[PDB]
């Protein structure tokens, strides 16, 4: 009821009545499975979604609670991903050639980002703090950056000559750019086929889990070199058949949800903080 | 949960019977 | 926060007022101006955005905080309108032939909405409360509704023959349908061209101000026939030229934003929260 | 009409809305173009069923149709206990809209006028001359204390001052305390001397599209916009009727029972 | 409905006859032959002025014409606060006129009878089947627990028992507690299951000529003549209307306000 203020909450370390009902999640919340198209291709069954809904329903999820979403590949899915279910699971296939991209994708969906517009034509841009990044999405994002000095002149570049700009992204569907903080930069971006946004990392996105189907642990959702955290929402499974992957997902869906929490930004409690 | 929905419909059952007439041997006087 | 949302906040009626925070609010916020294309056409200048940024800076905005978003017309802007900045000001040109549309646009962007998908092909749909509406937007949305009875039979319409359904919207970029509550309706919509959602009005937005350029007080942001509230965020001005309009907007940005409040910008830029 | 003494602690009674709907009736007036756009032969029945979903028993809602504002203005009879008039806004008919709203939203005590025999004057601000018919053309000739025309000739009716031409309803307001000679086409329109008693609380007017332009008071200094004068935006008439049905609770809440004792026995509906 | 405690020592209030005459409406129903014999286009105004001499304000008295008893019996709509039906006596129509009286001198709570799909029965002596239309030909087939018919075959309407033929109005009373199959011409008739609640006090019937033959109760052991059933001999209709006008106070005395809260759809002529 009191929405704009952070009030302390007091609790007793000896409090009784530790009741629970995970069933509340199943009947009230919805589950979304994001998988690559090649998974559906390999399965090659026209009613596999129905069978998976049946199997999930064995786990308590009423029919219609579980949704299945298809994406062609990691790069295509990275273009402004929209995860709307209460609980989101993304089966991301591992590609040794697309490590950073996968990381970027995870960094976009495993975290919470507050993004403002960028008018590269009008304004020069800095990155105020460690949480400030420049996230660009589109069909082909090509970002070139020219750092300036206190006199507004470029460093190793000419503001009036884009050929000297230091390219940092080339034909990217999604790219998160991290530059030196406290330095103004002139940005050249393909605005026709790419939108760039000035984003702040508020914190984890609790209700999004990524299951890496394949190779070893490579995701780096933190721009800081010294730390490469592996949060509980970053699962990894070895695979040879996609039916096996989906059966493992269904059989252990309870643990997958247990690793996740309701999106703290998506409930009435967070009203008038940023969103609902 | 579950919802109750009503359907009162004015139906017209049109039906009919069929007949199995298996005749016995001989000259056909017996069925 | 969430655990202390339902807690009292006590304040003495003698606590000293704090110094003005408008300066810091401008220094820490971003402003978005939404204007029609005819505005830029009449201005007939390329550097006008830069000049407006400089004038806003003269009014106390750091270079980089003011952004200008251009939309073709009211109808096109009504399709999934996006509110990017902390403060949003929408300059709606008044046309006497689009009053409802204007209201609809206002109703969408001056209020918070909570929306759900509508599989009109598989379910009948009710509107449970006066706050429940059906918001549909797209390239061209044509909504036909058949109100059923307690026996799931259309009233004044044949549930199987769409031609007998009732026309409530024809070729609409945006429409907010309100049907009788407690009645199950069978819906047929141009799903290929538009998306329809079951939405709940949660309250005002407080960070979107609509300035109506020309005309009279015609906006009706409440479907209730016996109320046409004129909130502080819906303003009206008279005009003969667009440069005067923009100068008025710049010179009275303090007053314009004094009627708006931060803390309401959602993490997503969309005009409604979505729950699938 | 006796004094009523009440305490400031008497418990609130339950909602009378349910029994009010069960014991009253609603007349809904719409233009012909509404039915034309609807293009359904049973829309009255489905609207009645929707109202029943809202509470009103079947047959309680009456749907009346008028060609347009001007035709409706010719002696409009309101039957049901609660009347809601859906008036479509036309930018060129603002005064006619205002006059219709004044006539049906207020209570008038009228007496006949004999323009061909006696001079007439208006006693106070509540006194007007309401003329209605197929075609009303009123010309006025004010008279001085010597019963002689001012800026007009008593014998010559051409010199009279034209205040109405071909109107189907017009509320004439002249300077009070001055005698006027009236030239009115009595063959095709009747004029009555009327006094405004107060508001008609059982008649609401919903203005479909437009702006707040109604002026139900002759005073230049007041444009009340009472709670019984609603306005909505529209593109399709079905949406308008659905909005009327859904929020009928609020619409009736804005209205009250007529509460006037009439000396004329007219045709009404009263369940 | 609450208990009403009164004192036997209270003083009689003054005559309310003038007040009720001023604030109520009177409806007179007469056959077309009355207007034919009178042969005067202004007779309505003459009777109105005579009533005004009796006290009724001009316009409160409404005159309604019906072709004959059979035609009037098709959904008789009684508008005014006080209704007086001048019913010409015909020795051949003794039942029909009686039925009409039974329909208008009593309050009936009616519901639709969808015979073609449902089996109907009468639960008590107050239950009847009122059928009205242009031609009501009702045939009845009593049934038993095994659903078979008694002296009738449910599949052969020709064996159904004939209870009415070409009737504009008929009140059907069958044996209670027994299911019946009904075959009536729904195209030109409508049959309703009705319960008589009590007398309808605002409707009086004046039988013009004949003798007391009305039987408004199906029970053979009762043929009561209430104060609302008058009978006058006649030779001229002008005399009939003069005696109705002169004794209007007596006629209204025999009548009381309706007092029933209805749910049906009927217009009224009220002041
Ligand atoms: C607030 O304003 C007052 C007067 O303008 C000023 O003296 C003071 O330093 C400001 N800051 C605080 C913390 O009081
Ligand atoms: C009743 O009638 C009496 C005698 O005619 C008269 O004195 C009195 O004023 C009347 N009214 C009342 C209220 O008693
Ligand atoms: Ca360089
Ligand atoms: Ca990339
Ligand atoms: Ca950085
Ligand atoms: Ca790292
Ligand atoms: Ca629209
Ligand atoms: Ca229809
Ligand atoms: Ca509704
Ligand atoms: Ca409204
Ligand atoms: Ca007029
Ligand atoms: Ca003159
Ligand atoms: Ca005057
Ligand atoms: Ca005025
Ligand atoms: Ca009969
Ligand atoms: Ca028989
Ligand atoms: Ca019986
Ligand atoms: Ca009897």
């Amino acid at each position: 009821q009191n929405y704009g203020i952070n009030l302390p909450i007091t609790g007793s370390m000896d409090t009784a009545y530790a009741n629970s009902t995970q069933e509340e999640t199943f009947l009230t919340s919805t589950l979304c499975l994001y998988y690559p198209t090649e998974a559906a291709t390999e399965i090659n069954d026209n009613s596999w979604k129905d069978t998976l809904s049946q199997l999930f329903l064995t786990k308590g999820w009423p029919t219609g609670s579980v949704y299945f979403k298809e994406y062609t590949d990691i790069a295509s899915f990275s273009v402004d991903p929209q995860l709307y279910c209460d609980y989101n699971v993304v089966l991301m296939k591992y590609d040794a050639t697309l490590q950073l991209d996968m990381s970027e994708l995870a960094d976009l969906i495993l975290n919470e980002w507050l993004c403002n517009p960028m008018d590269i034509t009008l304004y020069y841009y800095q990155q105020t703090d460690e949480a400030n990044k420049w996230i660009s999405m589109g069909s082909s994002c090509t970002i070139k950056v020219c750092p300036l000095n206190t006199q507004t002149l470029g460093i190793g570049c000419l503001t009036t000559d884009t050929a000297t700009f230091e390219e940092v992204a080339t034909a990217e569907k999604l790219v998160i750019t991290d530059v030196v903080d406290g330095v103004n930069h002139k940005l050249d971006v393909t605005t026709a086929t790419c939108t760039i946004r000035n984003c702040k990392k508020l914190g984890p996105r609790e209700n999004v889990a990524v299951i890496q189907v394949g190779g070893s642990d490579v995701l780096d959702i933190t721009a800081d070199p010294t730390t490469a955290p592996q949060t509980e929402r970053m699962m990894r499974i070895n695979w040879k058949k996609w039916w096996q992957v989906f059966y493992t997902v269904v059989d252990y869906v309870n643990q997958i949800i247990q690793a996740m929490s309701k999106r703290s930004r998506s409930l009435n409690s967070a009203a008038f903080y940023y969103r609902i | 949960l579950w919802k109750e929905m009503q359907y009162n419909r004015d139906i017209t059952i049109r039906f009919k019977f069929a007949s199995s007439i298996v005749k016995s041997g001989g000259l056909g006087y017996k069925w």
